[PDB]
């Protein structure tokens, strides 16, 4: 079973970027919702039950054809992952690592934020907005997909992210989703984030050169 | 040029200037056959190397060097070329751990208690609650306050006490299908035999994420390091190819060091169930060949592709796209088990005129109560065989067919009731034909069950087509039909010009003009020298007769 | 160039069923916002002059949609989520209506139980749908020379994000609408409270009478 | 030539680049020794490329009532004319049915 | 192989399936499909969950050189995408429901 | 497809790819506190000042020059030091200046090895007379494929001696079959 | 010829039986079915019935 | 010389290597494929008339854009182009009738015409396209091609594939063919003489027939099958076989 993992800020700590009630609709019913119903399915099957957070959301995908449990366990990695995309006072410019490889994979930070709103912009119904670093092009790249999917069913690593769900955000913004993507990117986005993601990927990646003798 | 054409040997053929350990005449071959054929030896290492082609003055040489010669034939097996930077490996923060069982546990066909499996998956929930490296400091119990009686670990006591019982009651049973399907040993196998000591711990004792200390043992060039860490099974660490060639400075063998488990598998399927990583020394920014998927075994009872490739994660094996979509083709209405019901029908129909061609010999016996010859087999149904018709061997097939399975009395009955009416209207001077029976009606209603099925299933498709379109979710199975140019780049399309030899006509000797030309004589014999007055469709011929009859 | 009409009723007598915030920000911020954006696509294109079912169906292409196939499904969608709701609505139908709904639910509990549970269950932005099973497919050999009259039924449809039952040539009758954007300024997350309310307040039987008459009608110009 | 089935493998003294931009020919600037590692062969196997990867164990090798119509076929208990080799080509003619309503036991000439 | 083939394919068996969940399903209301002995080709381009009530069938997987045995008064759902081949030995008679994505 | 089909249930050696080569033993072959055990120190757990589902617990060289946060550089050790919580959520340590560390399987604390503060190498190639001690066999000529404690495994090769001026055919790594130039 | 010394007429002996076998019908086809130009008399063999007579003499 | 692909190579006056390929079919017609001093390809047929590869290659209607595609160097055969063949090349026919005019050397335009396709057919298609069954193994071989076994004709890949090992041997990648090897040879018993000269036999049977049908037509009877055919065409052409052919000796 998964417990409902709180944000590592107190709820009041995003105002007035992104006000408390949606924060207590977004994490008390629903981010708690996904938890329960998942533990629920989990406490019927031990095969699923014994799987890791990620291989559940690759097994339970079924190679494009999702059994019931995907959506649930999906829903649970990717808020979780949303709460720590974000921290209070973010936004700015990210630093060192992030910020070489965004101006390497993009061209520069500057074609890498506009590159990230056309996702959020074109992105029709409820879906979500990544910042990923391809696994076999060990590269950054900005996709957008739909509903519970994550990018972890195509093996990549999720740096950044954004959730364009309308609950999200349909009460400080309501059908202003486009100022929504920019505040996003001005004042909550989470660089120190990026940073270990980007470490932790580190480990199955390499997005470094290698030391080729003369000889 | 010759800076880039070996960076590209090196990352895209996994080249490397691996040390070549030469005797003196190999050496010597390299040193002077670089001067001339037959020239004196001019440059000093060329000449070192002749001198060195007598032992006797390689003991001299050493012993003037004042070294003994076993560690001379040591020093031979030096690493040669620049060295790699040391490594500092920095922590990020304390190692905060805590005992959570494993969620895997019991394993399959194992039963225990589910109220203790319950109480040990409450644990499990706690992965959820926040550490901060800002609060290990209010209750940090140290000394008398962490001895093991003080702690409150009474889930995983649970999970001890089941993981002990489950231990005694599978080990030697393990131990029997190790030896029973793995010939020889090897690490990553269980050890077995007199290597088993008692205390290693069993594959469900590990989980990912564990962090394990442990000693190198094995290293492989294509594989990579193999660490003990207390199991009956090896840990891997997935390293191959160049990255050991700076690698080989820092891991080797028997040294300690810190591993986590990346993911744990089933020994009978993947061939190393323990794949690690090593945390302490961290060697992440040297490794660049990376696996693609683990290995696996290919075992005797392995006769399906796709059962393997289910078994692991492995994906479909491709074939050519068809190019025609799905939903666009038609829906099929041909039941097949209508051949049974055709076979069933002409076998009734030919013993009701046998019956009336020759009534006598069923006499005093129910039609009902018929009864097989003695040999009528039910598994040879179907027995293919050659038959001569008009001096041609054409292929015959003997559909073989009992009466059980045949409604005589009510096929009996029908055909009284056409003959019957069939004699009224040879009474009436008329002629009576039967447009079905009332197996072709079996046949329809069976049809049309199919037909159902079909229409049903493709509804269904296209309301899968519009939801994954609107979703993104594939449309057809991933990893299968791959686009062209995947089967090679040297395909053999005949259509293709560059394949088509008709470009000044089909040739005399062509095969295919050896069957154009029978089949004009097969014409000719039909129908001659007439001139084609009109052609009509089939289903044309069905409509129009209908009509006027 | 289409437009966008004001709904039937006035914004202030869906109360308590719906708030009058929440009506006119869907209406004039999402269906006026989908309406000018499908306007502004078909400027100067073929889809000028064809009615809001034809652009649809030539948006959808048979699978691969089109660019505009988004706006203008929701604006359809959108027209017949408001004919569907009024403030006398709720309560049971009657007449042919009703017994269809035994035909095909064997109860009014049954089919409305089923209704709200796929309601619920449908899950991120999307639609579900009552529709009259007239459809026609665009393959040979799809036609069925033995008609029951019962293979033209009401099914339960679940769609996402803009699709409607018209792509299959299916012809809608009632909806609800599971996009949050409709009941989260009022109902948040409480979407069975909003599907209960819908059911009991808000639907309106007369026109998914007329609508299950005009899809009869549609029908038997189609037999002949 | 070859005396055994393996890989190439050269440590050093042979240049990277091929000495053509389109072959793969290497020059020797120095003395050195070209290593052959020998390995099984594939030979005519048919490998899969989705079950055998790189470190897999193989443990294994390598009257018309009576007629009936269906798709791509049908039956028949009108003459019915079969060719030798049993074999049809496109637009054949295998059936044909001399009316009795056209006999004529008179001779003379047909117009059309 | 060690692993049964249902598990392998993702195949769902509801074998002695109790009358609440087949009253939840609504399976009296679906339609019967007929066979005999006869052999079916077919690949599941789309779910679908099958109640057997009279017959049984043997499914062979395409390549697989075993078979999942399924009796009567079992509730069977076929993934998409399966391609099996389906054989019958006696008269067979089933009621289905096509399932598209999500649904049920 | 399967429905356009127009039987009856009722009635060694190791792959290496990069082109396959095999290898069996016809070409490799082989020449020549509590007390302190290798096991596990238990789960580690998420750290939420690094903002990690899984905890990166090191860094290297190149990695913490380029995912450490400014606030984290107080953070790095350059020894271990492990902590422990229960299921109540206290913290035990019993020593913060030690390497202690507990087993789950005896329920006991003890001592790391090291705080973490041969002559073969694996991959060098031999030539066939090639002595690495007086008391032992000549080496056979290969690369050293697999290293072990007291034996090391090799892929047997065959040198061929190359004059300047000589012309390889073949590219790095290339299959070459018997017989080919 | 695998355990004795073959007959040294073998080579002879099998050529021309190949001929009999496959060497006639394989040139008894490719025989044009002969038609006149205007076509009201067609000349053609049949190539299956082919058949040889031991010698008189 | 057993049919197939052969590469040699010459040198010239000034000893410059100039590499050679050569097709032989079934009846030994050698179709060489030649590289020059300024590397245009030109398919020879005899000592004087001299054929380009495109306008060959474009004879049979090998479009001019999928030429470059199958071969490693789409330059080489770029830099030959011609305004003056770019035109012929671009239509199937303008191919035929420029091919014609450079392999017969006949001054003026000529006509596309059914006959003189086969005309061109039975001089060049008959006598230099059609490999059998031994050469279109070897072919198969040499050029390391998986083509069917059935396929007896000369495919138009085979002589694009060709091109790609004749200009690539010409940089070290491959060995030259041996000609006076064995394995490039083939042995002709009794069976394929005798079996030949039924060739013989029966097409001078036909031509008997020609004329005796032709003659009892314009009679207007009707002549039996035994009097339309005589005896002599086999009778005579195996009597004149072992009487005149040089491999048909007296025995010893
Ligand atoms: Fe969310
Ligand atoms: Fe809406």
């Amino acid at each position: 079973y998964y417990g409902l993992k709180t944000p590592p800020y107190p709820l009041d700590a995003l105002e007035p970027y992104m006000s408390q009630r949606t924060l207590e609709v977004h994490w008390g019913k629903h981010h708690r919702g996904y938890v329960d119903n998942l533990n629920k399915q989990l406490g019927k099957d031990d095969r699923l039950y014994g799987y890791t957070m990620e291989e559940l959301i690759k097994a339970t995908y079924n190679n494009g054809n999702p059994l019931p449990e995907f959506n649930n366990a999906a829903q649970v990695y990717n808020h979780d992952f949303f709460w720590e995309s974000m921290q209070p006072g973010g936004g700015d410019m990210p630093i060192k690592g992030v910020l070489e490889q965004i101006e390497k994979d993009f061209g520069s930070f500057t074609n890498f934020r506009e590159k990230f709103t056309n996702a959020a912009l074109t992105q029709f119904g409820s879906g979500w907005v990544w910042l990923v670093l391809k696994r076999e092009e060990r590269r950054l790249e900005v996709v957008k997909t739909s509903n519970a999917i994550n990018p972890l069913v195509w093996d990549d690593i999720p740096i950044i992210n954004l959730d364009v769900w309308e609950h999200s955000y349909y009460l400080d913004y309501k059908n202003e989703r486009g100022k929504y993507i920019n505040t996003f990117l001005n004042h909550l986005v989470s660089w120190n984030a990026a940073m270990s993601r980007m470490a932790r990927a580190e480990a199955f990646v390499n997005l470094g050169e290698p030391t080729i003798p003369i000889a | 040029t010759e800076d880039e054409a070996r960076r590209r040997n090196w990352i895209e053929r996994g080249w490397a200037p691996w040390e070549e350990i030469l005797t003196p005449e190999a050496d010597f071959a390299r040193k002077s056959l670089n001067e001339g054929e037959e020239v004196p030896l001019q440059s000093p290492e060329a000449i070192e190397a002749f001198k060195m082609l007598r032992p006797s003055y390689r003991k001299k040489k050493i012993k003037e060097m004042g070294i003994t010669e076993d560690e001379w034939y040591a020093k031979q097996f030096e690493i040669r070329g620049d060295k790699p930077p040391p490594l500092d490996t920095s922590w990020a923060g304390p190692l905060v751990v805590r005992q959570i069982p494993p969620r895997d546990w019991p394993p399959k066909g194992w039963e225990v208690d589910r109220k203790e499996l319950e109480f040990i998956r409450e644990a499990h929930k706690l992965m959820a609650e926040r550490v901060w490296l800002e609060d290990l400091d209010k209750d940090l119990k140290v000394g008398e306050d962490a001895t093991v009686d003080k702690m409150c670990l009474e889930r995983f006591k649970v999970f001890l006490k089941q993981y002990n019982e489950w231990v005694e009651a599978n080990k030697d049973r393990l131990e029997e299908d190790s030896y029973k399907y793995d010939q020889d040993f090897y690490p990553g196998r269980r050890i077995r035999g007199k290597d088993y000591k008692e205390g290693m711990y069993e594959l469900p004792f590990y989980y990912p994420g564990m962090i394990c200390e442990g000693t190198v043992t094995t290293l492989h060039l294509y594989q990579g390091a193999f660490v003990d860490i207390g199991g009956v099974h090896e840990g891997w660490v997935p390293i191959k190819g160049n990255d050991w060639f700076w690698i080989r400075h820092f891991i080797r063998v028997g040294m300690h060091v810190i591993v986590e488990i990346t993911a744990k598998r089933d020994p009978y399927r993947f061939r190393f169930p323990l794949e690690l990583r090593f945390v302490h020394p961290n060697i992440d920014h040297m490794i660049f060949n990376k696996f693609d998927f683990p290995p696996i075994f290919h075992r005797d009872g392995d006769t399906n592709p796709d059962e393997i490739r289910r078994d692991c994660g492995r994906p479909p094996e491709p074939r050519k796209d068809p190019g025609s979509k799905p939903e666009e083709e038609g829906l099929l209405s041909d039941h097949p088990y209508v051949d049974k019901l055709w076979q069933l029908h002409v076998a009734e129909q030919m013993i009701l005129d046998d019956y009336e061609a020759n009534p006598e010999k069923y006499k005093g016996k129910k039609l009902s109560e018929l009864s097989d010859d003695e040999g009528f087999d039910e598994r040879k149904e179907i027995e293919h065989g050659e038959a001569y018709y008009k001096k041609t061997k054409l292929p015959k097939v003997i559909l073989k067919t009992s009466v059980k399975e045949l409604d005589l009395e009510a096929a009996l009955i029908e055909r009284k009731y056409h003959n019957k009416l069939m004699m009224e209207a040879k009474a009436r001077g008329e002629g009576y034909k039967i447009e079905k029976l009332r197996r072709n009606i079996e046949m329809d209603e069976y049809d049309s069950l199919h037909w159902r099925r079909s229409l049903e299933e493709r509804e269904a498709l296209l309301r899968d087509i519009s939801s994954r379109q609107a979703l993104g979710l594939p449309l057809e199975e991933p990893g299968r039909y791959k686009p062209g140019s995947f089967f090679g780049k040297d395909q053999y399309d005949p259509t293709s010009a560059l394949y088509q030899y008709d470009y000044w006509g089909e040739p005399k000797n062509s095969e295919i003009s050896k069957q154009e030309r029978m089949k004009d004589a097969h014409n000719k014999s039909i129908v001659g020298k007439g001139n084609v007055w009109y052609d009509m469709s089939y289903d044309d011929a069905i409509k129009q007769t209908i009509e006027r009859r | 160039g289409f437009e966008l009409k004001p709904p039937p009723y006035p914004l202030d007598a869906l109360e308590p069923h719906m708030s009058r915030e929440t009506l006119d920000y869907h209406w004039g911020k999402h269906h006026k916002t989908y309406v000018e954006n499908l306007n502004k696509q078909i400027v100067g294109t073929d889809l000028d002059g064809l009615s809001l079912e034809e652009v649809v169906l030539l948006s959808y292409n048979r699978g691969n949609m089109l660019p505009a196939f988004n706006n203008a499904a929701q604006a359809w969608n959108h027209e017949f989520f408001w004919e569907s709701i009024q403030p006398g609505g709720g309560g049971k139908p009657s007449g042919d209506l009703l017994r269809l709904i035994e035909r095909d639910f064997g109860s009014f509990s049954d089919f409305v139980e089923r209704f709200k549970a796929a309601a619920a269950s449908n899950f991120g932005s999307g639609w579900t749908w009552l529709a009259y099973k007239a459809n026609r497919l665009d393959v040979a050999n799809a036609v069925n020379p033995l008609p029951k009259e019962e293979d033209k039924k009401l099914v339960i449809v679940k769609t996402p994000n803009a699709v409607n039952p018209l792509v299959w040539d299916y012809s809608p009758l009632l909806t609800i609408d599971t996009w949050e954007h409709a009941y989260y300024l009022d109902f948040e997350n409480r979407r069975i409270e909003y599907i209960n309310t819908f059911m009991e307040k808000l639907v309106s039987w007369e026109t998914v009478s007329t609508r299950l008459e005009s899809a009869m009608a549609r029908a038997a110009q189609r037999e002949q | 030539y070859s005396d055994s089935e393996g890989e190439m493998h050269w440590s050093t003294d042979v240049s990277h680049a091929p000495e053509f931009t389109y072959s793969n020919v290497h020059l020797l600037p120095k003395t050195s020794h070209l290593w052959i590692l020998s390995g099984g062969s594939c030979g005519s196997s048919l490998i899969l490329f989705s079950i055998h990867k790189d470190q897999d164990q193989m443990n294994i090798p390598f009257s018309d009532l009576l007629a009936k119509r269906r798709r791509n076929r049908f039956l028949i208990p009108i003459s019915v004319e079969i060719p030798i080799n049993g074999i049809f080509r496109r637009n054949s003619i295998f059936a044909f049915f001399d009316d009795p309503r056209y006999r004529r036991k008179s001779s003379g000439i047909l117009k059309y | 192989m060690q692993t049964p083939l249902e598990e392998l394919y993702n195949v769902k068996v509801e074998r002695k399936v109790s009358q609440r969940r087949l009253e939840e399903l609504g399976v009296s209301r679906w339609s019967v499909w007929k066979t005999g002995k006869c052999k079916l080709p077919w690949d599941w381009q789309v779910d679908q969950l099958v109640y057997i009530e009279e017959g049984e069938v043997r499914v062979v997987p395409e390549g697989s050189k075993r078979f999942m045995q399924f009796l009567a008064g079992d509730l069977v759902r076929y993934p998409k995408w399966l391609e099996a081949d389906l054989f019958f030995n006696a008269p067979y008679s089933e009621r289905y429901c096509f399932k598209a994505y999500a649904d049920d | 497809r399967k429905r356009n089909n127009p039987m009856n249930p009722f009635y060694h050696g190791t792959i290496r790819m990069f082109s396959l080569l095999i290898l069996s033993s016809s070409n490799c072959f082989r020449i020549g506190t509590i007390k302190n055990s290798s096991g596990p120190l238990g789960t580690a757990i998420q750290i939420s000042n690094f903002y990690s589902f899984l905890p990166l617990l090191t860094y290297n060289q190149i990695s913490v020059i380029k995912y450490l946060q400014l606030d984290n550089f107080k953070y790095i050790f350059q020894v271990i030091h492990s902590y422990l919580i229960d299921e109540n959520g206290r913290i035990f340590n019993l020593d913060p200046y030690s390497n202690l560390v507990l087993n789950p399987f005896k329920l006991n604390w003890y001592f790391l090895h090291q705080n973490y503060n041969t002559i073969i190498s694996l991959g060098q190639f031999f030539c066939e007379n090639v002595c690495i001690a007086k008391k032992e066999p000549y080496l056979k000529s290969g690369q050293v494929l697999i290293v072990q404690r007291d034996s090391v495994v090799i892929r047997s090769a065959k040198p061929y001696l190359a004059t300047p001026g000589a012309k390889v055919h073949g590219h790095y790594r290339e299959i070459l079959y018997e017989g080919d130039t | 010829g695998t355990s004795t010394i073959p007959g040294f007429n073998q080579i002879q002996f099998e050529g021309f039986y190949r001929f009999i076998d496959q060497g006639l019908i394989e040139e008894l086809s490719k025989f044009p079915k002969i038609e006149d130009i205007d076509h009201e008399i067609e000349f053609q063999l049949f190539v299956e019935t082919y058949q040889l007579v031991e010698p008189l003499i | 010389q057993s049919p197939g692909i052969y590469y040699q190579s010459e040198l010239d006056h000034n000893g410059i290597s100039v590499y050679t390929g050569t097709i032989i079919s079934d009846w030994g017609g050698r179709l060489e494929l030649e590289i020059d001093k300024k590397a245009r390809i030109w398919a020879r047929v005899s000592r004087k008339q001299k054929i380009s590869i495109l306008v060959l290659s474009s004879a049979m209607g090998s479009n001019l854009r999928e030429i470059l595609e199958n071969v490693c160097y789409p330059e080489i055969f770029l830099s030959f182009l011609t305004d003056k063949e770019k035109k012929k090349i671009g239509s199937k026919e303008n191919a035929i009738l420029e091919f014609y005019q450079q392999f017969s050397c006949v001054g003026g335009d000529p006509i596309f015409s059914e006959s003189l396709c086969k005309e061109l057919q039975k001089k060049f298609f008959h006598q230099r396209c059609e490999l059998g069954r031994i050469g279109r193994r070897n072919i198969n071989w040499r050029l390391n091609l998986n083509i069917p076994q059935n396929n007896i004709f000369l495919l138009p890949r085979d002589i694009l594939a060709a091109a790609d090992h004749l200009i690539g041997m010409k940089f070290g990648m491959g060995t030259l063919d041996d000609m006076n090897h064995l394995k490039n040879k083939r042995i002709r018993s009794v069976a394929d003489l005798l079996q030949d000269q039924l060739g013989l036999a029966l097409a001078r049977l036909e031509n008997v027939v020609k004329g005796t049908i032709g003659g009892a037509i314009r009679h207007k009877l009707i002549p039996t099958p035994q009097n339309l055919v005589t005896s002599t065409p086999l009778t005579t052409t195996y009597e004149s076989f072992f009487g005149l052919h040089p491999l048909s000796q007296v025995l010893d």
